[PDB]
């Protein structure tokens, strides 16, 4: 009942996929 | 070897197992480097036996080695037969020199 | 010979550096069984080898630098000395280097040793199988130690041991010094082991069994 | 100045003539230096002829035209200070890791030369510094450099150092890189790693136990290195190290796993048959849990305890077939096996061993599958497995249905091979010699093939035609086809006006092969007007 | 024992039956086959024809491999055209 | 680098199309492992990369229990397999954040203990 689990997951950019493009 | 005078024989006491020569050098000598009348088996030194490297033919050390290695009949008179491990080591300035320039 | 199934060690070879011969006993006195052909070469040492699983083979060094293992044999309607390995060894004469004039075996047959006066001894490690088979040899190098009186210890299997009386040929004074050597099977080396000086009267070497 | 300024051009101009030079040129040069080394001053050849094995420009004829150069300078000076030591090796030991073998031992070459010259206390020095550095590539280098300097010297006068580098509690790279030094001497001397194999496993042991795992790793590498080089000898010594290698590979699973099996597998050849069949049921149930491991690292060290396993007394071979050869077979001969060759070479010579306790008829029963194959190179790979098996097995065994099925398999495999290899016909000719008799049946198709191929527009196709006669010819003889065998000989007389130089000879050996088993009389042509068409054939 | 060998072959079935492919599932042949979401602008050309997820950024990243198969695929099926049009006699 | 080495061999032979190509060992297979991820690559970003040959319907990203951080490797099914021989095919060798990423196929069984981020992964995926 605290959390769900402790991990999960994000679904959001990193700054690595944009950046490389420019 | 008789005519290629940088290579070094091994000279360590004979073990039980037989040289071998492929098929370019097959039916010489490896002391004389003749190809008439052969005597008797080679011999080589266990430390020239192991792994890959008891394959290779015991003159040029570097293609794989089929037949079996004779002394011819001209070196087991001399005793030339009986010094030691008739194995060269070293590949020699002449195989390099061949393979550098070709590339 | 002349008994379907019979064994007993009972039966003697006997040579001389150009000649051989075999001779029987168990029946109170020896008879001549075997003259064999002419040799031509110097037999510089003989030694029974019986190894374990089978008649006895004699093995036997000479002149030639060869170490030759032969089993007398019969064939056709006579007998005849039949070899089964002649290894290489140094080179042909008798010469001081050379390791032949002292051979002894391991007495349950697990190896020969060979020495030389000077220089090397070498042990050969006899195993049998559909065919004898000799390992590669096991080098020592001692440099200027003339040797005199081989002998070698039983064991009951633990490691092959032998015993010398070396002299040493370069120094000021005489002093001839009794050495063990213990073959080491695990790692597959001659060691020497003890090393002590006697007197310089030292004459000869013989193992006593056990003490147990 | 004006006068010694001379010499300092003609060094600089015989080092050019070395480098790019006329053959002839060079040649000359060679010989002025070879002789004149000891009057020049070492200080100007090696402080005038290193520079240039630095830069980025020259090609590889350059740079052994240089290194040839300073083996035999170095061969004749005899004395040499330590500034320069340093710069040899800089030079010269990065070669220990070059790509092809000639190039690796020339630079072995120099190491073995100048660890004579400069002395042991001397190049002793500089290695000190050089374990202990933080680069990488520096490590990986003089590893491998230092372990040419123990074999020319001999392993004992350069142990305390390694002693040094393995147990020093001081950096942890040393103790890495100290370690790798076992290798390359185990590497290089062989079997006679041996009699200092107790000295060596004074570093081994203790830096095993290092708490970091890169370590714990090379060392379950350099025992397995150890182990098979020692071979039949050794196991007194590894005594010591059989306890902790288990309680490693209990639990830490990863690479350690792959590693620590690797050691585990290759000490078991030396075990007792007391043991030896102990610690293969033992580990047969690790191997069992790791098929699935995707891996490369481990699949290598699947292959080589299942490869070591089947010469242990202990095992039966109804054990193997029973239990360990159909879970063999359908995970290793998946078609992504045969794809990349470095695995492919294991899979088939593990194969092979398992041969000798599986019954040969068992193994080849398993290599239908692949052999029918749609596949190409998959149905390469089974074909070396059989014509290795093929020595190796006699083809006694085989009842009739799998000697009708093999050969079926073979002649579609060789149907359609892209590639020149030998391999498929030193296979077909394996299997031929052995059966011999019995391939009388047989035969009779297969030459129809050849007379097929030898149609064929494809210049290959006209070589594996022809080839293969030169095969079945002995063979043919024992089955007495001679009306073919005079079939064949007048097909391969009225194509050898031929262009195809590859192709004219393979031709000419079929010839060979028939002329000197067939009666002389016999000969269709015949031999009469068989000769008058060599001698043109000469030039 | 017969109830747990059950037990077994049913997880090993829902094991198998969630690593399939959907469309092979369903199947029967060979914007989105299954109405899952698909992207808008113009792909990379493909050996499949798939199409790229609704999510895809736009991107090429490739080895280069997917490429390099087309022109095998030209090239083998043109040496099928050339091998009889460049024949001679 | 050790299956795009296979690739280039098979291709030279004219290997073409799956029957007779090591893609053919599968077929019942969907999920892809991804290895040599770099660390700061979430699986909204695995999500990036993976649509260029086809639709996935789950991801599965591999991470510590504890700090709850990239371990470095993920399971990712697309919906229609044959992406699975393009995605391990053509991308693989490729390079994102400095070191080149391995794709290979792979049979993949749930676990436990991540039960509840499966439907927290399928519901974005399920948006779809």
């Amino acid at each position: 009942k605290s959390q769900y689990i402790d991990i999960m997951p994000d679904f959001s950019p990193s700054g690595l996929l944009e950046l490389e493009s420019n | 070897s008789r005519h290629q005078f940088d290579l070094i024989m091994c000279l360590k006491q004979p073990g039980v197992q037989t040289g071998l020569l492929c098929e370019k050098c097959d039916g010489k000598c490896p002391i004389c480097d003749s190809y008439v009348r052969p005597k008797r088996k080679v011999r080589v030194c266990e430390n020239c036996s192991f792994g890959k490297q008891a394959k290779n033919c015991i003159i040029c050390n570097l293609n794989v080695g089929v037949n079996d290695a004779f002394y011819c009949w001209e070196c087991c008179r001399l005793g030339k037969d009986k010094d030691g491990c008739p194995r060269i080591l070293n590949l020699g300035s002449n195989r390099l020199d061949r393979h550098f320039e070709k590339k | 010979l002349e008994a379907g199934s019979k064994r007993e060690q009972s039966q003697l070879c006997v040579a001389t550096e150009t000649h051989l011969e075999l001779y029987d006993t168990a029946d109170g006195e020896l008879k001549l069984i075997a003259k064999f052909q002419n040799l031509f070469a110097t037999i510089t040492s003989m030694k029974s080898l019986d190894l374990p699983h089978w008649p006895t083979f004699l093995a036997l060094t000479s002149d030639s630098g060869n170490l030759s293992i032969v089993q007398i044999i019969m064939h056709a309607g006579a007998l005849r000395l039949k070899t089964l390995v002649n290894q290489p060894l140094t080179r042909t004469t008798l010469r001081r280097v050379s390791p032949i004039s002292y051979m002894e075996i391991d007495p349950n047959g697990r190896c020969i040793i060979l020495s030389s006066v000077e220089q090397n001894k070498l042990c050969f490690l006899v195993d049998y199988a559909q065919k004898l088979r000799i390992s590669s040899p096991l080098e020592i190098i001692r440099p200027h130690m003339v040797t005199l009186d081989m002998a070698v210890v039983d064991v009951n299997f633990n490691n092959p041991c032998f015993v010398t009386l070396e002299i040493d040929n370069a120094a000021t004074q005489l002093s001839v010094h009794l050495i063990f050597y213990v073959l080491e099977l695990g790692l597959n080396h001659i060691v020497k082991k003890a090393d002590y000086l006697v007197n310089p009267s030292a004459n000869f070497v013989l193992s006593l069994p056990d003490l147990s | 100045l004006n006068k010694d300024e001379k010499k300092e051009r003609t060094l600089s101009m015989l080092l050019l003539k070395i480098k790019n030079g006329n053959t002839a040129s060079r040649r000359t040069s060679m010989r002025i230096l070879t002789d004149k080394a000891v009057t020049f001053g070492p200080e100007m050849i090696f402080n005038r002829l290193l520079p240039i094995l630095l830069d980025r420009s020259l090609e590889d004829q350059e740079r052994h035209l240089m290194i040839k150069t300073i083996d035999r300078v170095l061969y004749q000076l005899g004395d040499l200070t330590k500034p320069y030591v340093h710069k040899i090796l800089v030079v010269a030991a990065p070669l220990l890791i070059d790509e092809d073998p000639m190039v690796r031992s020339t630079g072995q070459e120099i190491i073995t030369n100048l660890s004579t010259v400069a002395g042991l206390k001397t190049i002793l020095t500089v290695m000190r510094p050089d374990i202990e550095n933080e680069d990488e590539y520096v490590r990986n280098v003089t590893s491998r450099a230092a372990a040419v300097v123990a074999k020319a010297l001999g392993v004992n006068q350069l142990l305390p150092f390694i002693n040094a580098a393995c147990h020093s509690r001081k950096s942890w790279k040393a103790r890495h890189t100290g370690i790798k030094i076992v290798q390359q001497i185990g590497i290089l001397l062989g079997i006679g790693v041996l009699n200092h194999l107790t000295g060596l496993m004074s570093c081994i042991k203790d830096c095993l136990m290092d708490d970091h795992v890169p370590v714990r790793i090379v060392t379950a590498h350099t025992l397995s290195t150890l182990a098979e080089n020692s071979y039949p000898y050794g196991i007194e010594v590894f005594n010591v190290v059989l306890e902790p290698l288990w309680k490693g590979i209990r639990s830490h699973r990863g690479k350690v796993l792959s590693s620590f099996l690797k050691a585990v597998g290759s000490m078991i050849p030396l075990m007792d048959p007391e043991y030896a069949g102990y610690y293969t049921t033992e580990a047969m149930r690790i191997i069992r849990r790791e098929f699935d491991s995707p891996d490369d690292e481990m699949k290598k060290t699947i292959l080589l305890v299942l490869q070591k396993c089947s010469a242990v007394e202990s095992i039966t071979p109804k054990f193997l077939r029973e239990e360990i050869a159909p879970e063999f077979f359908q995970k290793f001969w998946v078609r992504r096996v045969a794809l990349d060759r470095p695995l492919n070479k294991v899979v088939t010579y593990t194969t092979v061993t398992l041969a000798k306790k599986l019954g040969c008829s068992y193994t080849i029963d398993k290599l239908l599958t692949p052999l029918r194959d749609e596949a190409e190179p998959f149905r390469t790979m089974a074909v070396h497995a059989v014509t290795r098996t093929v020595n190796l097995l006699g083809t006694a065994d085989l009842d009739e249905r799998l000697e009708t099925r093999l050969i079926d398999a073979l002649l579609i495999a060789f149907q359609e091979q892209t590639n020149s290899d030998s391999i498929i016909f030193k296979g077909f000719g394996a299997v031929t010699v052995s059966l011999d008799i019995r391939m009388k049946p047989f035969l009779a198709p297969i030459v129809s093939t050849i007379l097929n191929h030898l149609k064929h527009k494809t210049p290959l196709v006209r070589q594996h035609a022809a080839d293969l006669c030169a095969i079945l010819i002995p063979v043919i003889k024992n089955c007495h086809e001679f009306e073919m065998l005079n079939k064949l000989n007048i097909i391969l007389y009225e194509s050898l006006g031929e262009v195809y130089p590859e192709v004219l000879g393979s031709i000419i050996n079929a010839m060979y092969c028939i002329t000197s088993v067939m009666d002389l009389d016999k000969l269709q042509p015949p031999i009469n007007q068989i000769l008058p068409t060599l001698t043109p054939i000469l030039r | 024992s017969k109830y747990e060998d059950e037990k077994a072959a049913e997880r090993e079935q829902y094991l198998k039956n969630l690593n399939m492919g959907d469309v092979q599932k369903l199947g029967i042949n060979v914007t989105s086959l299954l109405g899952r979401k698909l992207y808008d602008k113009p792909a990379p050309e493909n050996r499949f024809a798939i199409m790229p997820g609704s999510r895809w950024d736009g991107v090429h990243r490739s080895n280069g491999f997917e490429e390099k198969w087309f022109a095998k695929q030209n090239e083998i099926n043109e040496k099928k055209v050339q091998s009889y049009t460049l024949q001679e006699d | 680098n050790k299956i795009q080495q296979i690739n280039d061999k098979e291709l030279q032979s004219g290997i073409l199309s799956p029957h007779q190509s090591w893609h053919n060992e599968y077929k019942d297979n969907a999920y892809i492992y991804i290895g040599n991820l770099n660390r700061e690559l979430t699986e909204g970003d695995i999500l990036t990369v993976f649509s260029e040959y086809g639709v996935p319907v789950d991801v599965i990203l591999s991470r510590d229990e504890n700090t709850g951080e990239s371990q470095g490797f993920a399971y990712l099914k697309y919906e229609d397999q044959r992406s699975t021989i393009l995605a391990v095919d053509n991308l693989n060798g490729f390079k994102i954040g400095g070191r080149a990423l391995k794709i290979d196929h792979t049979f993949y069984r749930p676990k436990r203990s991540l039960q509840k981020y499966y439907e927290a992964v399928k519901e974005e995926l399920d948006r779809d």
